[PDB]
């Protein structure tokens, strides 16, 4: 029996089968509702659209994230993204499969009770496993030991693990993810004069985003380089045939992650959160940390953050051991490439959750069960 | 003697440069930086001293004892009346 | 992504490339202990039966010096790290000594510097000096003007800029010199001494191993030692151009003369090419002004 | 010198003199172009009717706003904005008289530095400020902090300011008031 991985992300939803190396169905978590009306009679028109048919049709539809800073807030919508992405995507029945799950770290335990029954009342399954994306991230990265920087869409957050044993307390959480930096884009592109406002504009801001932006290795220097020469300005083409350039904002715009003050925050940037995370761990495990500085998360998809995540930690740790950044290239799925790791495994089969536990121990065993 | 002891005087009063002296034995030393320099066939720049003379020397008034942001605030409070 | 017979047979054989640093570590740390070794001893039944993970320290036990030679894969790893990290560093660092004890421009400069501040404290104490110590270079850009624009250091090298610009190829000179040593030596000298060490006595272990190990394994045990031999000859003239340093600067050797003359030196480095950035950057705008 | 007051308002200018309650010229900003034919002969009519002259005359004119959103669309005309209020309503010569000038929030910074380039160019002035719209709107309430929601011809906009001090990362903007709900009453 193939178990299924499922990563239901803040950003996007990538699932698939156990035992594979990529997921068969990445789409983004979005649920899209008409704002205008309806004057040509017949032809499916559904009222609520869900993944890739919203984020075709986005031209007339509001759109909604159901997760929101890494917790699911709406539930019905929630439930309408799990309805497609098993039915639709997948195309499996839920009662034969396992099927793998992710949360975040300091999650509330409401979430968790809600979540399960979910997966054991509506979408029966055999068995189901709820893990820390962070944990995953670390068993795909094949090291038992190691602190993972998750940065999703709507949370970064930091997790040291030693040798499978999750640290609680140094566990921390940042706020500033994905559509925090996509919000600020939006706001920094109207002194250039383009102005995007709705929420179909988002996914335009964040394409830009993605295919454009780039972590500065030095902020200064880059603030230099632009104001000398227009040599870094980039061009993009709208989907309405419409081409803007962009100039400082490919950097400006991950400079938020390295400092919040941008938009407003008294925190520092992700490699103070990552050192203060490392001061919260024991003085004997800091050595291995260093060299095992693991990311995962698309928001580290921009090719500067590598080098200026080793400069930054070189700058804030002592240069008396070795620093290490483990960025492997497939790191936006190695959630879901740990999943499949950790589905297919002999001894897994014991640690499943059955129908059975959830009838003696209510949507509540997944408290004492997993960490 | 040497050549960068020869120094004309300020006619102003110059900014003193911070540095602390080493003695002329030890400077005047074979393995030294400045026994080299103290010779006359190395060539010591001259400076300008004129530009270093130039550059590096020493309604009724509303008088208020405060800041100018306090008085702009009070300025403001006492307009509306 | 491969079976228990394949990594132990490349364990077996002496293959490093899927066999970093990590790898081995997560391998020592998850060695078998005495009791699990014991009872896959007295296992008897079929070993089929077994998990993939005990058929894998099975095959691990049956390989003879197994742990030696993990031990080896590790510090050869380990030794090709701390040669590659260590060795241009230390080059640098005596490449570094080798054109600070022998420089062109550099007396010309500090002639120049003397000469203004001289003029400069005219009648005080610190006047009529014949040198000053290499601190005084970081403390060139402390001393500014009327305008609070222009430094000592940023007027030198604007009035050198007009009248002996061979000063402008000073940093040329400084380049290996440049960028310091990054870490500390002594650190990473204990890091080579240590591995020297563990090298030797990994040596000596193969030398009381059967032969083949010894065949596998003391040619790159002596590669190693030879290059960590080579490496400890680089930090014995690397102490020798530290006291040299320290007798041409006219300070004790007791006190730190090897770091803190790479540090002051850097940024006195990066502080002349910002002054010159800044001169170029005012005559500029001065031209921008003008037309 | 007595310094001016020119807020340029999206819809409408409001200029006059400094230490004073009533603006002195408050006027729309538009132009008023003729479409029609000419028949007389005598000359007199110009080309572009600017101000009060082309609301009187409004039945034969094209009406142009020069600003649309807060961002001035059309150059020349709010040149011939500025040299109307400059020359025939408020009659000052801009190079004597000191003049204090208005912006939205969150604007292109082009606009500015175009509005700074016919200031000091064009109508070059002694000095001149760019200042934020509710920030002097709070500064009539006689207050130092609060929060202004400025609803002009073209922006809405929300400011809140702490103690003299705007915050920048909360101002919000909103590109519908007073146009769109004459176009929506239309
Ligand atoms: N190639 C890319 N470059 C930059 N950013 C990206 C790239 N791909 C994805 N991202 C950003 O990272 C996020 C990827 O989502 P992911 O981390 O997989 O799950 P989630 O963020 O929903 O928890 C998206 O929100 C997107 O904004
Ligand atoms: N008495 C009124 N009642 C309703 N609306 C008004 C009144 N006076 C002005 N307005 C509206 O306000 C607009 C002018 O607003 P104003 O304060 O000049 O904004 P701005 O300075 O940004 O142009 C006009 O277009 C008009 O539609
Ligand atoms: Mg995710
Ligand atoms: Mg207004």
């Amino acid at each position: 029996t193939t178990a299924l991985v499922c990563d239901n992300g803040s950003g996007l939803v990538k699932a698939g089968f156990a035992g594979d190396d990529a997921p068969r169905a990445v789409f983004p978590s979005i649920v899209g509702r008409p704002r205008h009306q309806g004057v040509m009679v017949g032809m499916g028109q559904k009222d609520s659209y869900v993944g890739d048919e919203a984020q075709s049709k986005r031209g007339i539809l509001t759109l909604k994230y159901p997760i929101e800073h890494g917790i699911i807030t709406n539930w019905d919508d929630m439930e309408k993204i799990w309805h497609h992405t098993f039915y639709n995507e997948l195309r499996v029945a839920p009662e034969e499969h396992p099927t793998l799950l992710t949360e975040a770290p300091l999650n509330p335990k409401a979430n968790r009770e809600k979540m399960t029954q979910i997966m054991f009342e509506t979408f029966n399954v055999p068995a189901m496993y709820v893990a820390i994306q962070a944990v995953l991230s670390l068993y795909a990265s094949g090291r038992t030991t190691g602190i993972v920087l998750d940065s999703g869409d709507g949370v970064t957050h930091n997790v040291p693990i030693y040798e499978g044993y999750a640290l609680p307390h140094a566990i921390m959480r940042l706020d500033l993810a994905g559509r925090d930096l996509t919000d600020y884009l939006m706001k920094i592109l109207t002194e250039r004069g383009y102005s995007f406002v709705t929420t179909a504009e988002r996914e335009i801001v964040r394409d830009i985003k993605e295919k454009l932006c780039y972590v500065a290795l030095d902020f200064e220097n880059e603030m230099a380089t632009a104001a000398s020469s227009s040599s870094l300005e980039k061009s993009y083409e709208l989907p309405d045939g419409q081409v803007i350039t962009i100039g400082n904002e490919r950097f400006r715009c991950p400079e938020t992650l390295f400092q919040p003050s941008f938009i407003g925050m008294e925190s520092a940037g992700i490699h103070e959160t990552t050192y203060n995370s490392i001061m919260k761990c024991d003085i004997d495990i800091r050595k291995d940390l260093y060299a095992n500085n693991v990311m995962s998360g698309g928001t580290t998809m921009y090719p500067g953050i590598a080098d200026r995540m080793q400069k930054e930690i070189t700058a804030l740790a002592p240069s008396t051991m070795k620093i290490k950044i483990i960025a492997p290239p497939e790191r936006k799925y190695s959630v879901w490439i740990g999943g499949s790791i950790l589905a297919s495994l002999s001894t897994f089969q014991q640690m499943w959750i059955t129908k059975q536990e959830y009838d003696e121990a209510g949507p509540s065993i997944v408290h004492r069960k997993c960490f | 003697v040497p050549s960068h002891r020869r120094v004309n005087p300020p006619t102003l009063r110059m900014k003193k440069l911070n540095w602390q002296k080493l003695p002329s034995n030890v400077a005047r030393e074979h393995n030294s930086m400045w026994a080299s320099l103290s010779s006359p066939d190395a060539e010591a720049v001259e400076p300008d001293f004129s530009s270093i003379e130039r550059l590096f020397s020493f309604e009724p008034k509303e008088i208020t004892f405060l800041d100018a942001k306090k008085s702009l605030n009070l300025n403001i409070f006492l307009k509306q009346f | 992504k491969c079976s228990n017979e394949e990594v132990a047979a490349m364990i077996r054989a002496g293959d490093t490339t899927k066999f970093d640093v990590e790898v081995l570590k997560q391998l020592l740390k998850l060695l078998p202990e005495k009791h699990e070794i014991e009872n896959l001893r007295a296992f008897t039944e079929e070993r089929a039966k077994l998990a993939s993970a005990d058929h894998f320290y099975l095959l691990l036990l049956a390989i003879p010096c197994y742990q030696l030679r993990i031990e080896c894969m590790l510090l050869c790893e380990g030794a090709a790290a701390v040669l590659d990290m260590v060795r241009p560093k230390a080059q640098l660092v005596l490449a570094a000594c080798e054109s600070l004890l022998t420089s062109r421009q550099l007396p010309i400069f500090c002639q120049l510097i003397l000469r203004i501040g001289n003029f400069l404290n005219y009648g005080s104490h610190t006047g009529d000096a014949d040198g000053f110590k290499i601190s005084t270079l970081l403390k060139l850009t402390e001393t500014k003007s009327q305008q609070n624009r222009v430094t000592l250091l940023h007027h030198v090298l604007e009035e050198a800029e007009k009248s002996h610009p061979d000063l402008l190829q000073l940093p040329r000179d400084l380049e290996q010199p440049s960028q310091a040593a990054g870490i500390n030596l002594e650190i990473i000298r204990s890091e080579a001494s240590s591995n020297l060490k563990k090298l030797l006595e990994t040596e000596r272990k193969v030398s009381a191993s059967v032969a083949e190990v010894q065949e596998q394994y003391t040619e790159r045990l002596q590669a190693s030692i030879s290059a960590f031999r080579a490496l400890d000859e680089l930090f014995e003239a690397i102490e020798q151009k530290q006291r040299e340093l320290a007798d041409y600067l006219c300070e004790d050797a007791q006190q730190l003369s090897l770091e803190d003359t790479f540090s002051t030196m850097k940024a006195f480095r990066d502080l002349f090419l910002r002054a010159l950035k800044e001169n170029k950057d005012r005559k500029e705008q001065a031209a921008k002004a003008e037309r």
